[PDB]
């Protein structure tokens, strides 16, 4: 059972570069590849992210495709950018200028072909292939462009296994590049199609959870990061520890996913405290999940209060009993009845680990498949036809090979896929 | 694994080891990104001093320890002790916790 | 350009003849190319040869081209003769019975100050060997004094490689009084380890005919050797040999200064550039057992080593621990006191090689200290 | 072995050879009284002079090659200035009387009582070495000698040795600017009668060169020292192989089986890329990537032809110094996938590759840098067809009117050798737009 | 008098193919011993 | 002209055979770059 | 026992000859004075197959060097293993070949193929059992492509039943040596095809592909391109001279080979490749080789094997292996793609291994590969061929020689067969 990890653009890779850094001081992976853990349990499960190779140093199934090269500087001389396998890092010359156009169908079809081959070498040396990760930005060129044509090309040729997509979703306030809803409305239409579990993230909501949850000073990107590196190494902890009740990648599709397009999810992670203020908490489970369900703990901006949930996931982490969990998700969902759909009658999924985090006693992870993320969606669809009805900025994709129809199309299916979220409440 | 084991040169296998002794011509106007990558010579490796950000050079916090070498308190081994002990103590498992032994574990 | 031409011999193990050559060193562009004087020709082309160096090359050397090796004998032309004659001077470099104990610090100034050793070896000299010595202090007024002092204990004579050698070397050795050079002049070796003014600490020549008699008394042309060796062949007698990697960087001042400091003192000492023929038939016990071994034997040929006799004074720790694990990583990450955890590397090229078994002390110092 | 004889005929060809034997010279350690320095040198062993230089019993490395001039006045000063002692005193010959412009004087009166002279010189030249590879004649076209003696000298080697190579650097006539009126008689006589006794003739004018001392080096109102040295630096340069050693070498009989396709078409045009000034080298990096590029410049070009309007047919590279096959071959690709070179249809492969591992050396006084990389393509190629056209066009409006005849008939000279003349270089023209 | 252009660092016997088919891995337990941790040995005992 | 695709590493352009420079040999068509020298009339 | 004669045509063939004979005396221990010092004491017990020796135990090899021009003796007797070899094996003429199949096969080195006959057959003689014959040469040239043309001629004249193995430096696709390289290379390719059984081709932008891409070294001169031909090429003579577990001559090979005798057109590999920055990461598996082997990346020929299925493979093995992992890598590397490989053939891989791996290596192997797509290399010969060839261009530099003009046609129509006669049986 074995992920293979791919990440496209320049947000895509650091939060990769930010994600192995958890996963090697989990691991007990020294920063050059040598082993310097203290318990056995690192080094059971070390082959689901990591090769052996001779010598005893660690090596990541991680493939480095962009195409900007001055990102190969952001990497390879990181803090843990030394383990990375220089063989794996593939990208072109010239620069994705911020355009689908130049990512997806003319500059990019030429780096497909070889960014292919590392993943089926890196991918047919398994024993038994369980899906794929890939961190990535929806607004830019590279992410939005080459991470769609990267997962085509890859469903076609591992049609039987699941897909991770931790994708960065354009937020309103945080405005950084001028065509964001034209890369936003591009993306998804081939991310709803193959794509089996997404995982949504907006830079607004995780300034929110810094100032109002952490009572940050001065947050960078850097602890945005962390925080979306301890949700992406919280979903698949029961693949790497034992523990009390199982959750691997598939449970989680099978109990989060009800219908085929309706996969769109709403991460967190709940034990977040104030800076100075830790002395004042108690370390509990009923405080952990009255924190959990909390509005303002999300790291989408999309309000639950304004929707209810379809399927809610939990995954827990510490040597904690399972009545005092179990009790309090029957609580959260007796006193929550209107947020909860009638249809469902149970509607968390639980799993319990025995490996906290390192620097922690216990923590958990939320994942919600709700539908109050269509308003997100919607907003993205107010920015597009804004800027589309007057043909604003479209002359830097139609002369690279675009039509105005594939516009449209775009458009449709997001309506329609704002519909079917709607038309089940 | 701590700052009396962050100075022998033969360090203890739990620190990290720093990341290699590198040269560096960055992309951006030549055609290959060469590094020359010194491989120190087993024996003479070297404790791990920057992880806190980039180790290229830099770009507000602590990236090593701060109980440098110069000043006295580094004392009350008791007292350090016990949270190696908690960690480690984190790392149990709950088989291990129960079905260990001849009953459950004190 | 700006080529070093020199005149080489080198002895065909096949047809009992030598044959007489022609190398040219190319100093920058590091290469060699070899030249044939009779039958007319060339041997070798401009190649980049990487293990002849500068300092390699002067009269009497033995040096390595391609598995051969092949002697130096003279200069080939005028050119080289002046741009190499002004700066390959010899001259003795005597140590008197006292600071033979002091005998690190001497070869640790030596190798600071830009010389290079030759030939080394520590012997005793008999009543008519130190009457011949101080002949020009003939019926002067210190002479029995000086003759018995040369002939109480060992003596320790070395050769000299520097441009301006023996006035470098008065200089270093300062005025011939110890009082002299504690008040006049300072930090020279006769100030440091001089006490008297007939106990002095070293002495050597002032021109270059004394200098030649010196050396024709001291070291003969070839064949008979003049003094003795001091060999103490007892029971508690074992060997070490300095490779001549640790010599090239003057490593051996500091080995007979920890060697000293751990209680074992030396008995002998020699400088040796052995051939290959002697090498393979001295380290093929080794054969089979150590993991590389044509690099470990062509290493101890490609330059002069440092043959020593050391006995077992020092109670509880043989000189076998002394020296350590023949891996130095071992050693430094096992014993970090030991002789190769602090000076050799690479495990080829380690500092000295102790003899492995305690059986086998004799064997090896009779072999080098009669044999050769 | 690897030997080679040089015919220096002519004014030109006398002062080519006051240049290029310094340069030889210089390569290897002969000082200008044709021995090594005070020592400097090896008791016996080096052979690299073996193919320019002959060794006798006290040292001394004597040319081979033969100064000829039927002026005495020319070859006086390399018999009386610096290099008067190198030479063979036999090697330089001269005569009575010039010929004056004149292919009769030098071809028929004045020729025939020094060719044999010339032909014992030779004779006593090819048996002092063993194996010689061929012939380097340089002369001139506009003159009275090297256009008349030495054509009269390539039907008298053509028969006694046969098969020896005959490699031609003669000097041509530029386009708009001459030196002398009756010049076109005297260079379609001289290739009229020297078709099928050569097979590589390296066209080079004066003018372009003049142009490239005006380019690179930052000469201003330069000379003929100006000139013969890079003459004889591209001289040095085609020969580099047989005595240096390289990756690819190249010998004497290489050039014909390339360049050459048809026995009438044998006339490639050299190019030396890095010529440069030291100050302008001071600011520009000397890479594979841009030699490559420089020969194929009509601004580094010879003979003021616009290449633009030709077609390449066979091209020989000779690399020399630091150079690695890589950035070679990747440069000949780079050239290979431009359009506006154009190739003929009838030669896909086209290159020919000899790599040196020896830098160029350079003279006290000459504006040529110290580089590390340098190549000289021989270039065969259709653009001197328009070359023919301009030379012979003069004859046509000089012998339209029987203009500067009379001093050709009166001397040994048939009124019927013109006609045949112009008939044949027309044939020679005519054959040169069907290659296309 | 100067050496102008751009200078590429090459070596023409091969001893850059006789270094990179050295394959660096053992080249070092040529030059020493090699050191990893001990719990990964015992990992490798026991499930290798 | 702007609307059609081109893979931007493709872009070589135009190499050492496009462009002849003026000729420094003669008054008709001097470049503009350097010494002209004089032209005597009668 | 099993002795090996090998044949050094040609300046591009000396060169090769001189870098093997460095390389595979290290193998042996020979040191450049020419006694022997080894570490092990199986490097000795095979020295039959390459070396033989005179009065004083030093080793000659068994190679005769052939040359019209003596340029390049210089170069190999001048160099740093230039003792070794016999002085009167040096056979040479008085003058050039010019890059013409005339030149070197009819004029002048019709004298000079009787001089290499009177060394080669007495070192034919003096082994106990001879192996085989084995020729490195280049094709687009005139004295590797001349000379030892009229030699692998009239060798099997004499020795009708012994292996010829030769190794054909075969032009390149997009740059150019030489302007008459396609006559020099269709006229030698259809006197190969009579008097060969065991042809390897290599070619020099492959080897550039090689180590730049993966081996990413940055100046690669013609001495790692030697060196990594004679790595290549010693490895197919492994089990001749090292003991194993499955071992294989070059007799065995060529059974397990070639089908028909006209279809014995290879085309070699060689494992271990990567950037020496690059071995950090990388295991030395069984399949990590046998990736590498089936890479595109690892093949000299420069022939895409998506354009034709392969024929027959072998893949000789050296190293302390298990058997059981190269059965199962080669039966799942052909049932993956099973649209690459031929249908009438059960099984098309011969596994050789060998015990002892190269020195400085731990795990080895070599591909030998008979393809289907080989012949995308002679239609490129023949596209050339009838574009300059049409007209007669370059008839009188091959008229003054004595070479008849119809000789050109036999010369195409006789290897436009191995096109004809290549894809039926496919
Ligand atoms: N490049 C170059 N060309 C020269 C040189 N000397 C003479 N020329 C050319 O030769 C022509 C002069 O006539 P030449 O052919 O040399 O005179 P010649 O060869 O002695 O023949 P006669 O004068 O009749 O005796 C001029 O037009 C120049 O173009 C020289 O040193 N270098
Ligand atoms: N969370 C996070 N977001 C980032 C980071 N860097 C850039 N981004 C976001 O990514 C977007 C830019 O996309 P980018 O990766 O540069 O475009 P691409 O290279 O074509 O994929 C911006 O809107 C940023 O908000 C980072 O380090 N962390
Ligand atoms: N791999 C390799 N190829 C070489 C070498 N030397 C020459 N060649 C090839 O040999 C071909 C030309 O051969 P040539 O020099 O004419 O051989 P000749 O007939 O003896 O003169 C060229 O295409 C080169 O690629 C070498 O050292 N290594
Ligand atoms: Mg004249």
């Amino acid at each position: 059972r074995e992920i293979v990890h791919l990440q496209a653009g320049q947000c895509g890779n650091q939060i990769g570069a930010k994600f192995w850094e958890v996963i090697s001081d989990e691991h007990g992976i020294d920063p050059t590849g040598t082993y310097h853990g203290d318990s056995d349990l690192q080094l059971e499960r070390i082959n689901v992210y990591y090769n052996e190779a001779t010598g005893g140093k660690y090596v990541p199934r991680a493939v480095l495709v962009d195409l900007e090269p001055g990102t190969m500087d952001s990497v390879r001389s990181g803090p843990f950018g030394q383990i990375f396998r220089p063989d794996n890092f593939v990208f072109g010359q010239s620069g994705a200028g911020n355009n689908w156009a130049k990512g997806h169908y003319t500059e990019g079809a030429e780096l497909v072909d070889s960014v292919l081959d590392v993943v089926r070498k890196e991918a047919e040396s398994c024993d038994c292939l369980q899906g794929f990760q890939l961190t990535h930005s929806l607004g830019g060129g590279t992410g939005s462009g080459m991470g769609t044509l990267l997962i085509s090309k890859i469903r076609e040729e591992y049609p039987d296994r699941i897909m991770n997509t931790f994708s960065v979703v354009p937020s309103p306030k945080v405005s950084d590049t001028v065509v964001e809803p034209y890369n936003a409305t591009l993306s998804v239409h081939q991310l709803v199609e193959n794509t089996d579990e997404t995982y949504c993230i907006d830079n607004e909501a995780l300034y929110d959870i810094c100032f109002r949850t952490l009572k940050l000073t001065t947050p960078t990107y850097g602890d945005l990061n962390h925080l979306v590196s301890a949700t992406m190494s919280g979903v698949t902890t029961c693949l790497r520890f034992p523990g009390q009740l199982n959750a691997d990648l598939r449970k989680l599709a099978v109990n989060m996913v009800p219908f085929p397009r309706l996969h769109f999810f709403m991460p967190g992670f709940a034990p977040l405290t104030s800076r100075g203020s830790q002395q004042y908490r108690a370390l509990t489970v009923p405080e952990l999940t009255q924190q959990m369900f909390d509005a303002k703990n999300m790291m989408a901006a999309c309000d639950p209060r304004h929707g209810r949930y379809l399927t809610v996931a939990a995954v827990f982490r510490g040597r904690m009993s399972m009545k005092e969990v179990d009790e309090q998700m029957l609580n959260v969902q007796n006193k929550n009845s209107s947020y909860f759909v009638e249809w469902i009658p149970n509607n968390v999924k639980t799993a319990v680990c025995d490996i906290p985090p390192r620097g922690l006693k216990m923590s958990a992870t939320f994942i919600g498949n709700s539908t109050a993320i269509q308003e997100l969606f919607k907003r993205i669809s107010e920015q597009f036809t804004a800027m589309f009805r007057r043909k604003a900025f479209l002359h830097w994709y139609t002369g690279e090979g675009m039509d105005e129809m594939e516009f449209t199309e775009a458009e449709s299916n997001m309506n329609d896929l704002v519909s079917e979220y709607q038309q089940y409440q | 694994t701590g700052i009396k084991a962050r100075t022998q040169q033969p360090f203890p296998p739990t620190v990290p080891t720093k990341p290699y002794d590198t040269t560096v011509l960055k992309t951006r106007g030549n055609p290959y990104r060469y590094e020359l990558l010194d491989f120190p010579m087993d024996s003479k490796k070297k404790a791990l001093v920057w992880p806190g950000q980039r180790v290229y050079f830099d770009l507000k916090t602590f990236a090593p320890n701060t109980s440098l070498n110069s000043w006295d308190p580094i004392t009350s081994l008791k007292e350090v002790n016990i949270q190696r002990n908690l960690e480690k103590s984190h790392w149990i498992t709950s088989y291990n916790h129960d079905f260990t032994g001849l009953g459950p574990m004190n | 350009s700006e080529r070093f031409v020199f005149i080489a011999e080198w002895f065909d193990p096949n047809a009992s003849l030598f044959r007489r050559y022609e190398l040219l060193f190319y100093p920058g562009d590091g290469s060699v190319e070899m030249h044939d004087v009779k039958n007319h020709r060339t041997f070798l082309k401009r190649t980049k040869y990487e293990d002849l160096h500068l300092e390699d090359l002067f009269i009497g050397n033995k040096v390595n081209i391609f598995s051969r090796q092949l002697v130096l004998l003279d200069y080939g032309d005028q050119y080289t003769a002046r741009q190499l004659g002004s700066k390959k001077e010899k001259t003795l470099a005597l140590i008197k019975p006292d600071a033979v104990s002091k005998a690190g610090e001497i070869i640790e100034i030596i190798n600071k100050a830009g010389f290079t050793l030759t030939k080394l070896k520590m012997m005793t000299l008999s009543r008519k060997e130190a009457t011949d010595f101080h002949i020009d202090h003939q019926s002067r007024p210190f002479l029995n004094e000086l003759i018995q002092f040369i002939t109480s204990g060992p003596i320790i004579a070395m050769e000299i490689l520097r441009d301006d050698a023996v006035c470098e070397w008065k200089r270093l050795l300062g005025p011939a009084n110890s009082g002299l050079a504690r008040t006049d002049a300072p930090e020279s070796i006769r100030a440091l380890f001089g006490t008297d003014g007939i106990k002095n600490a070293a002495h050597g020549p002032d021109s270059f005919a004394c200098a030649a008699r010196e050396m024709e008394l001291f070291f003969p042309s070839s064949g008979v050797c003049g003094p003795a060796n001091t060999a103490k062949f007892t029971n508690c007698t074992t060997c070490c040999i300095v490779k001549p990697h640790a010599v090239s960087e003057g490593l051996l001042g500091k080995i007979l200064m920890t060697i000293r400091d751990a209680g074992f003192e030396i008995s002998a000492m020699q400088m040796f550039n052995m051939d290959r023929i002697n090498v393979e038939e001295f380290y093929e016990v080794y054969k089979g057992v150590v993991s590389e071994y044509n690099e470990m034997v062509t290493e101890m040929y490609s330059g002069p080593c440092v043959a020593m006799e050391i006995q077992q004074t020092n109670p509880t720790m043989t000189f076998r621990e002394f020296c350590g694990p023949a891996d130095p990583e071992i050693a430094r990450h096992l014993r970090p006191g030991t002789l190769r955890a602090i000076f050799g590397k690479t495990k080829i090229q380690n500092a000295v090689h102790c003899t492995d078994l305690p059986e086998d002390g004799l064997l090896e110092v009779q072999y080098f200290f009669k044999i050769l | 072995m690897r030997e080679c004889i040089s015919i220096h005929v002519g004014q030109a060809g006398v002062q080519i050879g006051n240049a290029c034997w310094e340069l030889y010279c210089l390569e290897h350690g002969i000082q200008p009284d044709g021995q090594m320095p005070s020592d400097k040198t090896i008791g016996g062993g080096d052979d690299s002079f073996n193919t320019f230089f002959s060794e006798t019993g006290a040292g001394k490395h004597v040319p081979r090659a033969v100064f000829v001039d039927l002026e005495p006045t020319v070859v006086d000063e390399v018999r009386t200035g610096t290099y008067r002692q190198l030479f063979h005193p036999e090697q330089l010959i001269t005569g009575k009387e010039d010929a004056a412009n004149n292919y009769a004087r030098g071809h028929y009166t004045i020729g025939k009582e020094i060719v044999d002279l010339v032909l014992d010189r030779i004779r006593k030249l090819a048996d002092l070495c063993t194996g010689l590879q061929g012939f380097l004649i340089f002369h001139s076209f506009g003159g009275g000698t090297g256009s008349g003696f030495a054509s009269l000298l390539m039907e008298r080697l053509s028969v006694d040795y046969g098969k020896k190579s005959k490699l031609e650097f003669a000097i041509y006539p530029a386009p708009q600017v001459s030196t002398a009126v009756v010049e076109p008689y005297n260079s379609i006589l001289t290739t009229h009668t020297t078709l099928e006794h050569s097979d590589c003739a390296f066209m080079v004018d004066n003018e372009a060169i003049y142009d490239i001392c005006r380019r690179n080096l930052d000469i201003e109102r330069p000379t003929y020292t100006n000139l013969n040295r890079l003459i004889g630096q591209i001289v040095s340069s085609i020969t580099a192989s047989l005595r240096f050693d390289g990756a690819l070498n190249v010998d004497l009989t290489e050039f014909q089986t390339n360049l050459v396709p048809y026995p009438r078409i044998h006339f490639p045009l050299a190019t030396y890329a890095p010529v440069i000034s030291a100050e302008k080298a001071y600011h520009e990096q000397l890479s594979v990537a841009e030699i490559t590029n420089a020969c194929f410049e009509p601004a580094n070009q010879m003979v003021k032809c616009d290449p633009r309007h030709g077609k390449y047919m066979a091209c020989c590279m000779l690399y020399r110094g630091d150079v690695v096959p890589k950035d070679v071959n990747a440069a000949i690709a780079t050239i290979k996938t431009k359009r506006t070179i154009q190739f003929v249809d009838w030669c896909p492969t086209g290159f020919k590759v000899g790599i040196n591992y020896q830098p160029p050396t350079v003279v006290p006084g000459g504006d040529l840098a110290k580089v590390q990389r340098a190549v000289c393509m021989l270039s065969n190629t259709t653009a001197i067809a328009e070359a023919w056209a301009r030379l012979d066009h003069k004859l046509d409006l000089m012998y339209a009117k029987r203009a500067f005849v009379h001093w050709y008939v009166g001397e040994g000279m048939e009124e019927g050798e013109f006609s045949e003349a112009r008939e044949d270089l027309a044939a020679l023209e005519k054959d040169y737009e069907e290659v296309g | 008098f100067n050496l102008y252009g751009i200078p590429t660092p090459h070596f023409n016997d091969g001893r850059n193919m006789a270094k990179t088919l050295h394959w660096l891995h053992e080249l070092q337990m040529k030059r020493g011993a090699k050191i990893v941790s001990k719990r990964v040995d015992d990992f490798k005992e026991k499930f290798q | 002209i702007k609307q059609t695709p081109v893979v931007l590493a493709m872009l070589k352009g135009p190499g050492p055979a496009k462009y002849l420079r003026p000729s420094c040999t003669g008054y008709i068509d001097h470049d503009v770059s350097m010494f002209q020298e004089p032209a005597y009339t009668l």
